[PDB]
RNA sequence: CACGGACCAAGGAGUCUAACGUCUAUGCGAGUGUUUGGGUGUAAAACCCAUACGCGUAAUGAAAGUGAACGUAGGUUGGGG
RNA sequence: GUCGAAUUUGGGUAUAGGGGCGAAAGACUAAUCGAACCAUCUAGUAGCUGGUUCCUGCCGAAGUUUCCCUCAGGAUAGCAGAAGCUCGUAUCAGUUUUAUGAGGUAAAGCGAAUGAUUAGAGGUUCCGGGGUCGAAAUGACCUUGACCUAUUCUCAAACUUU
RNA sequence: AGAACUGGCGAUGCGGGAUGAACCGAACGUAGAGUUAAGGUGCCGGAAUACACGCUCAUCAGACACCACAAAAGGUGUUAG
RNA sequence: GCCCUGAAAAUGGAUGGCGCUCAAGCGUGUUACCUAUACUCUACCGUCAGGGUUGAUAUGAUGCCCUGACGAGUAGGCAGG
RNA sequence: GUGAUUUCUGCCCAGUGCUCUGAAUGUCAAAGUGAAGAAAUUCAACCAAGCGCGGGUAAACGGCGGGAGUAACUAUGACU
RNA sequence: UUGACAUUGUGAAGAGACAUAGAGGGUGUAGAAUAAGUGGGAGCUUCGGCGCCAGUGAAAUACCACUACCUUUAUAGUUUC
RNA sequence: GAAGACAUUGUCAGGUGGGGAGUUUGGCUGGGGCGGCACAUCUGUUAAACGAUAACGCAGAUGUCCUAAGGGGGGCUCAUGGAGAACAGAAAUCUCCAGUAGAACAAAAGGGUAAAAGCCCCCUUGAUUUUGAUUUUCAGUGUGAAUACAAACCAUGAAAGUGUGGCCUAUCGAUCCUUUAGUCCCUCGGAAUUUGAGGCUAGAGGUGCCAGAAAAGUUACCACAGGGAUAACUGGCUUGUGGCAGUCAAGCGUUCAUAGCGACAUUGCUUUUUGAUUCUUCGAUGUCGGCUCUUCCUAUCAUACCGAAGCAGAAUUCGGUAA
C-alpha cells in the first residue's frame, strides 16, 4: 500500500485548530529501557536458582502488522498517530 | 536395563547411540570408550 | 536410575583387593647415604609367589 | 491403507514438481483412488507393503515427517489375527525452492555460522540453503527441521520485478555462480524516480544490464517474525535478487 | 441376570469460627458502640466509667487538589391520605 | 538335572533405600521391591464412587442460552420458592373479530444446464499455464494444452412472473 | 445419527390395552349414593348364548388401533357386479 | 369382499386361556347393560380467600363465627409440630 | 562389544558421536581498558574455553538405492 | 573445564595497541607514466608545468572542493602479552 | 629432595552436563488414532412463506487488496448480434442500427445499481478531532463491524447536497509488560534544580486453542478413583452385503420359450453370515477349538412310498409328502 509524505489532516494544537499539513512518517518503536520497572522486577525475579518464572510466548499467528503513522504539523510542530488496517507491503509515497 | 546401565534395554541386544564418549563426561555416562581417538581394527 | 558398577566399585566394601596370602610390599629400599654414595651389599635367603 | 501428502502452504511448487516426477516415473500402478484435499491429496492402496514403497519413494526425492495409525475393522476369532485400515500422514516441508527465510540463530550457528537471511536453493531428501550476498550454501535435512520447525518470510507471490542497470563480477566465484556488486533499479520508481539499490548478489553470471530479474524487496514490506526482530535491521539487505525473467 | 445389604444392639454423618450479603426483631437515633482498660464486687457474673478509636454524617479524581440551594431545596405527569 | 567341583554349607564380618547386591530375571534386599519397613507433615487432595437419621401441611421444577484446556464440572440467564412493598379492578391475555402490513414455503407454470449427454459427425488453433535444467548467449524437455457446429434422445432438472 | 411444533414420561398414581415408563380415557384429600369415559357383556370375569342384513368352513382359519410382522403372482373356491 | 396357495427354524405353547363355526369370527347398524381415585349431591379434615365480632362475655381477637373455592407430585423451598 | 575351534570379517567418515600434536577472528560472558556525561548509566574496541572451519576415526552408532549410454538387434552381478 | 579477583611477595629482559609530527601510501597488454573517491577543473602558476582534443582506457592527469588506499620511526607516557 | 608465587583453596562469570531432579505432553469426534477444523468469522442451502433452529450436513470463502479500487462533481453507456470500410483473415482499428443490463463494480456467493453504484476526466484527503446514543452476535457483557444525529475543521460542486473509508453482507484481538503521541499536566511524600523513574488520556507490539496455560514420548513391569455416559467376547433391533425362495424368462437346451440350465430385473424370507447401532454386563456372565452327551428344526445325503422326464431295459436327473 502506499501513502503519501504529506497530508492535510487537523492539528490539536493550541494554535491550530485547523487543517494544516502534515508530513507523515512510519512508526517505529524505542529500544525497551532497562530501568523500566516491569524490567527491574524481571531481573529481582530472574535472579536466584528458581528457573524461568513467566511465560514465553512461541504460538504466533499473525504474518502482519498494523501501521502507525506519526504526522507532524508543519507551523507548529505536533504531532499525531494514525492507524491503518495490516498489510504486506508499504511506502511513502514521496 | 535402562537403569542399570547406558546401553541397556531395547527388544534387541544394541547400543542404539555411539559407545565413544567424551572425556567431560560425568559419573554414570563414562560406559564405553571413554576418550577415543579412534576406534576398530587398523588392518588386522 | 540406578548407580552402575563402575560407581559401584569407589566405595569399595566387595571390590577391595584380597590382601591375606600377600607377603607384603614390594618396595625397594630407602635412599640413604649408603646408597647415595657406594654401595651396600645384601643376600637373598628365598624366592617366593605373591 | 492410504497415505495423506500435505504440504501446509497456499502455493505448492514442490507438489507439482513431485507429481509431474511421479508421472516420469510411473509409482503410481496400485493407486485404487486419487482424492484431492485442502492443501494437498491422498493416494489409497490395498496392502501396506505397496503404500512403504511410495513412502520410500518420496523419503528420497522430497522430504517429509511420516507416521502410521491404525483402526480396527474385525477382530478375527479362531486365529487372533485381526485386519484393520492404516493410514500414514505425510507432512512436506512448507518451503520451496525460491524463498526467502530466517534461519534460527542456534541452527545457523551450527550449519556454518551462516547468516540467517537465506534463500533456499535446491529441494530433495534435503532442504538447501544459500546465502546470496556471499557465496555459502548450507544443507538442512528434515529430523532437525522438524525438530524445531520455522516458517519462510515470504514465498514466490511477493516477488517483484526489477530492471538491472550494471553488473560489477568482481565478485569471488563458485561452479554455477559467481558474486557480483550490481547495481538495480524497480519498475514503478525508474521513469518517474531516480532512487538505485546497490546489491551483493549471485548473478554476476547470469544477469546482464538491461534484462528483467525478479526480488525480493524489503524495505517496503510489513514482516512480523520473532527472528526478523532479532536481526541488526542496518545489516539487511533492501533488496534479494532470486531468478531470471528471460524474455520470449 | 447393574451396585450394597445374613441377623440384632449401641455408636454414626451440613457443625464451630473469622469476615460478609439480603431479610427480620430489639435499643438509641446524626449519632451509635459499656466490657483494650479502669472503679467495684455477695466475685470468671452483676453494677459504674473518662479519653481515644471504629462505622456513619461528603463526594470526586491516578494525583496535586477542589468540594454540593438561582428557586416557597425547582418545574411537569401520576399518587395514597 | 548335577554329584569333586565356577561344589554345598555353619558361624563371624562389609555393603542400606533413589541406596545396596546382581553369571542381569527389573531379580533379591525378614511371606513386602519398576524403589523395603516404621513414625510424622496428614483428617494429604479428589471436578470421582458410596452413604447422609422424625411427622404432617402448602407451593413446586430442570436437563436449555452465552463464556470457560470447556464436554461426569463451574459461572451466567431462565424455570421455582420464600419475604413481602405500593395500590385497589387498572388495563392485561399462549384467544377471536374488524382494519392495515411483511413473507415467497405447498400448489401452479416454464423450458432448459455442464458434465457421463447411450453422444453424433469434426475442426485444428497454437489461446497457453505450471515443473525441472537453464555462467539464459540463444533456450529445450518430460507435463498439461486442442476443440466445431447439429443438438437429439429420457427427462436428468436450475430457475423464477402469480 | 441431527433438527422443528405440540403433548407426555422423567417427577404420575387410577380404569382399559392379559402383561409393558410413553398408547386410549382421565390426573389423586377421607368416605357414602348415583352416572359415565376408553374398553367390554359365552365361561374364566362384573355385564344381552340380545335383535337385524349379509360373507366365510381354513389338513399352521379369524378375532381390541400403537402391537409385536407380511408382500408380488395365482385359484371357475365362493359372493356381488 | 371372504377363503386358500406363496408364508420355512430350531425346549412344549399361546386371539391372554378354555373353547367357538346360521360364531363366542368378519363388515355394518339398533337398543339394553357392566364400571375408574373422573363428573353430580352430601358429610368430614386441611389450606387459601372474603367478611362479621374488643357488644364485651371466660378481660382472651393468640381466638370465636359465617361464606365460597381448592387438594397429584421427584429434586428443592417455607411453615406448624 | 563379540561369544569355543576352523575359515572369513567386504565398501562407505557424507550424517550423528568421539578426537586432533591443524588455520586464525567469524562469534565470544564477568572483571579490566577507552570515550560522552554532573553522575547514575550508555556506547565502543580488546576478548578465554566452547562453537564454527579443516583433518582423522566404522571389531564407534550405523548405512550399503535408483537411473541414463556403449551404431543393424543386446545393454549386462561389464564399461563409462 | 576456561577466564577474572584474592591468597601473592621480590625481579630482569623482549614484543605488542593508544598518544603529537611522520611520509615511504596509487605497480593487469600498458597507455610517456607507479591511477582511490572525487571538485567546479582548462586553467592557477616564475619559467606556462601539463592538460583540455588526443592516446590503452577501469583510471583521467595540471591545480585542488583538498576527505584522500594512507605503509615506520621519534617523543611524556598511557598498558596487554 | 622436587616444584614455586604457577598450582592449590575461596568468590563470581561463561561452556558442557538425562549422570540426576521437578514437571507437562489441548479440544471436537458414528470408539479412539490419522485426516479435517465443522475451535474465531462470511454467503447460498439445509430451513419446513416473520424471527430463531442442529449435524465431521452440502457447494464455496476470510486472516488479504487499494493515496486510489476512498470522497465530491461532470460527461458518456455496457456484454453481444447485424450491415459496412485496402492490406485485415473467425479476431488488429473506424462508422451506423438494435441492445432492461444478457457487462462491470479487487476477491467467495447472494442482494443491488443505467443521464448510475459502471467507463473516462477534474479537484481532493470525511481513511481527520472530541466524546457519547443505537443496531447486530448477546447475558442485552466484551471484541469486531455498521446506523443516525450533535459540536469543530475541511474537501467537492454553480448550488442543492454528499463525504466520519471501500455499493451491502466477512476480512480480526483483554489484564500484565514495553513503546510512542498529547497536557507541557501530576508525583518522586524534609525543601529545591537537572537527569531518571512512575502516572492520566488515546494508539501499536499478541495471544488463530481467535473471551486469550509457558510444555515431547513410552509402558508388554505398571498403578489409583471411576465408567455399559464407552469400546471387550455373549445377546437384542436393522438388512446394505451373505445364504435361500417365488413372478416376469432375452435366449441356450438335434427345428421342438421351463424334459433341464440361465438374462434383465422385481417382491421377499431366516438370524444359522459380515456391516451398524451402543440398548443390557466395567465393585467377576471365565473368552477359540476339540473330547463327551442329549434334544430340537427341515431348507432331505441315504432309506420307504409316489409323479414327471431326449424314463426300452439298466443307470440317472428333476419333483411331492416325509425329519
Ligand atoms: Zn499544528
Amino acid at each position: 500500500v502506499n501513502v503519501p509524505k504529506t497530508r492535510k489532516t487537523y492539528c490539536k494544537g493550541k494554535t491550530c485548530r485547523k487543517h494544516t499539513q502534515h508530513k507523515v512518517t512510519q512508526y517505529k518503536a524505542g529500544k525497551a529501557s532497562l530501568f523500566a520497572q516491569g524490567k527491574r522486577r524481571y531481573d529481582r525475579k530472574q535472579s536466584g536458582f528458581g528457573g524461568q518464572t513467566k511465560p514465553v510466548f512461541h504460538k504466533k499467528a499473525k504474518t502482519t502488522k498494523k501501521v502507525v503513522l506519526r504526522l507532524e504539523c508543519v507551523k507548529c510542530k505536533t504531532r499525531a498517530q494514525l492507524t491503518l488496517k495490516r498489510c504486506k507491503h508499504f511506502e511513502l509515497g514521496g | 536395563n535402562p537403569v542399570d546401565h547406558p546401553h541397556g534395554g531395547g527388544n534387541h541386544q544394541h547400543i542404539g547411540k555411539a559407545s565413544t564418549i567424551s572425556r567431560g563426561a560425568v559419573s554414570g555416562q563414562k560406559a564405553g570408550l571413554i576418550a577415543a581417538r579412534r576406534t576398530g581394527l587398523l588392518r588386522g | 536410575g540406578r548407580v552402575i558398577r563402575n560407581q559401584r566399585k569407589g566405595a569399595g566394601s566387595i571390590f577391595t583387593s584380597h590382601t591375606r596370602l600377600r607377603q607384603g610390599a614390594a618396595k625397594l629400599r630407602t635412599l640413604d647415604y649408603a646408597e647415595r654414595h657406594g654401595y651396600i651389599r645384601g643376600i637373598v635367603k628365598q624366592i617366593v609367589h605373591d | 491403507a492410504t497415505v495423506q501428502i500435505r504440504q501446509k502452504v497456499p502455493h505448492k511448487r514442490t507438489f507439482l514438481f513431485l507429481e509431474q516426477l511421479i508421472l516420469k516415473h510411473n509409482a503410481h500402478v496400485d493407486t485404487i483412488s486419487i482424492s484431492e484435499a485442502k492443501d494437498g491429496l491422498d493416494f489409497f492402496y490395498a496392502q501396506k507393503n505397496h503404500a512403504v514403497k511410495m513412502i520410500d519413494f518420496l523419503n528420497a526425492v522430497v522430504p517429509i515427517k511420516h507416521k502410521k495409525s491404525e483402526e480396527l475393522i474385525s477382530q478375527d476369532t479362531h486365529t487372533g489375527a485381526s485386519t484393520y485400515k492404516f493410514s500414514y500422514s505425510v507432512e512436506i516441508v512448507p518451503i520451496c525452492k525460491d524463498d526467502l527465510v530466517v534461519l534460527p540463530k542456534k541452527l545457523a550457528k551450527s550449519m556454518g555460522n551462516i547468516s540467517q537471511f537465506v534463500l533456499c536453493s535446491k529441494i530433495s531428501n534435503t532442504v538447501q540453503f544459500m546465502d546470496p550476498t556471499t557465496l555459502q550454501t548450507a544443507d538442512l535435512s528434515p529430523s532437525v527441521y522438524w525438530r524445531a520447525p520455522f516458517n519462510a518470510l515470504a514465498d514466490v507471490t511477493q516477488l517483484v520485478e526489477f530492471i538491472v542497470l550494471d553488473v560489477d563480477s568482481t565478485g569471488i566465484s563458485r561452479g554455477n555462480r559467481v558474486l557480483a556488486d550490481i547495481t538495480v533499479a524497480r519498475t514503478s520508481d525508474l521513469g518517474v524516480n531516480d532512487q538505485v539499490y546497490y546489491v551483493r548478489s549471485h548473478l554476476g553470471g547470469i544477469c546482464h544490464a538491461g534484462d528483467s530479474v525478479m526480488g525480493y524487496f524489503i524495505a517496503n514490506s510489513n514482516y512480523n517474525s520473532d527472528l526478523f526482530d532479532g536481526l541488526n535491521i542496518d545489516y539487511v539487505p533492501d533488496v534479494v535478487l532470486v531468478k531470471k525473467l528471460y524474455q520470449r
